[PDB]
């Protein structure tokens, strides 16, 4: 019954070809569709019967694969074919597989925002650390309280890929109470990204 | 030219009715049937059943059988779907999608643009604005989404990063909206962030300085 799409995320660079693979647990009809979302749009319209391309669908859309096999190809990559692709029979959708950017690795510009005073008078602490503009998007951030590993009071954002250059970008809130914040002295987030050597330590002391 | 005009995003307490409606214009409203497909945030697509304009008859999913109605009104070419007995996990963007396909299977070839339908205990609040002293803002505690945020009413766009917000074990969204700058600037350039809430008509401007 359900439709199984691989690659569960597929990294490309334009100008490259993409295979999109979508298979069924029982063998059924080959009346396949495929589909393309982009963040905070609608699903559009590719393929239809497996190997039709829609209405104002490029050339270079294709699709192919019948029984329990299905394919999905695009043979130049263009800026504008990275989004999430969902392959669909009758009444049922497939998981989808994000197509996003590949590009040269970059290193995160890492940021610490202290909690600001506003909220220390409100009985709350939020301490941020900010991973700015980095690729791949697979980064692992680890909050430190007195060089103190952290678990469970924090989480953590990623913004889209950006359509500029590529990037991705993160945001991890550790939300602490203003008794357990000041009981403590050093905060840092300590960064693991494979643009990085090793991982990259931002701390702040609670004065000054 | 083929258009899906959906209602707007609403609000409902576990256990509630929610109703979405659907307009279409530019083809024969009865000639085509309408479906209905949600996308919970973060996932993927659903199918909820679909509605013969001209007949009027139904045909709903497996697990939404018995708690989601669909109707239409010719006169009007509107598809309302309407979900009841809400839980949370309902909170999902619904979308009504035209198949235009007799033979072969259903093909959606026009969809409409979604509607928000959140579905959760807690009540609407508005946020609270702390800076981040890069600079930023911390939009924290609101119900329920979204929020927009600006940087000097939209003068400073470059270098802005909204991050989407996260949902918090109190019920409550909060995000944060990062800017790099010049440092140059900092003592000279004003930085403020617009945060606008409309669920709760709330609009913070909110001075960020070192």
């Amino acid at each position: 019954i359900v439709l199984t799409q691989s690659p569960a995320t597929l990294s490309l660079s334009p100008g490259e070809r993409a295979t999109l693979s979508c298979r069924a647990s029982q063998s059924v009809s080959s009346y396949l569709a495929w589909y393309q979302q982009k963040p905070g749009q609608a699903p559009r319209l590719l393929i239809y019967d497996a190997s039709n391309r829609a209405t104002g669908i490029p050339a270079r859309f294709s699709g192919s694969g019948s029984g329990t096999d299905f394919t999905l190809t695009i043979s130049s990559l263009e800026p504008e074919d990275f989004a999430v692709y969902y392959c669909q029979q009758y009444e049922f959708f497939g998981q989808g597989t994000k197509l996003e950017i590949k590009r040269t690795v970059a290193a995160p510009s890492v940021f610490i925002f202290p909690p600001s005073d506003e909220q220390l008078k409100s009985g709350t602490a939020s301490v941020v650390c900010l991973l700015n503009n980095f690729y791949p998007r697979e980064a692992k951030v680890q909050w430190k309280v007195d060089n103190a590993l952290q678990s469970g009071n924090s989480q953590e954002s990623v913004t889209e890929q950006d359509s500029k250059d590529s990037t991705y970008s993160l945001s991890s809130t550790l939300t602490l109470s203003k008794a357990d914040y000041e009981k403590h002295k050093v905060y840092a987030c300590e960064v693991t990204h494979q643009g990085l050597s090793s991982p990259v330590t931002k701390s702040f002391n609670r004065g000054e | 030219q083929v258009q899906l005009v959906q209602s707007g995003a609403e609000v409902k307490k576990p256990g509630a009715s929610v109703k979405v409606s659907c307009k279409a214009s530019g083809y024969t409203f009865t000639g085509y049937y309408m479906h209905w497909v949600r996308q919970a945030p973060g996932q993927g697509l659903e199918w909820m059943g679909w509605i013969n304009p001209n007949s009027g008859g139904t045909n709903y999913a497996q697990k939404f059988q018995g708690r989601v109605t669909m109707t239409r009104d010719t006169s009007i070419s509107t598809a309302y779907m309407e979900l009841s007995r809400l839980r949370s996990d309902d909170t999902a963007v619904y979308y009504c999608a035209r198949d235009g396909w007799y033979s072969s299977g259903w093909y959606f070839d026009s969809w409409g643009q979604g509607t928000l339908v959140t579905v959760s205990s807690a009540s609407t609040k508005g946020p609270s604005v702390f800076p981040l002293a890069a600079l930023g803002c911390l939009v924290k505690d609101y119900f329920p989404e979204p929020v927009t945020v600006s940087w000097n009413s939209g003068a400073l766009t470059s270098g802005v990063h909204t991050f989407p917000a996260v949902l918090q074990s109190s019920g409550l969204y909060s995000l944060s909206s990062v800017v790099t700058v010049p440092s140059s600037s900092l003592g000279t350039q004003t930085y403020i962030c617009n945060v606008n809430h409309k669920p709760s008509n709330t609009k913070v401007d909110k001075k960020v300085e070192p």
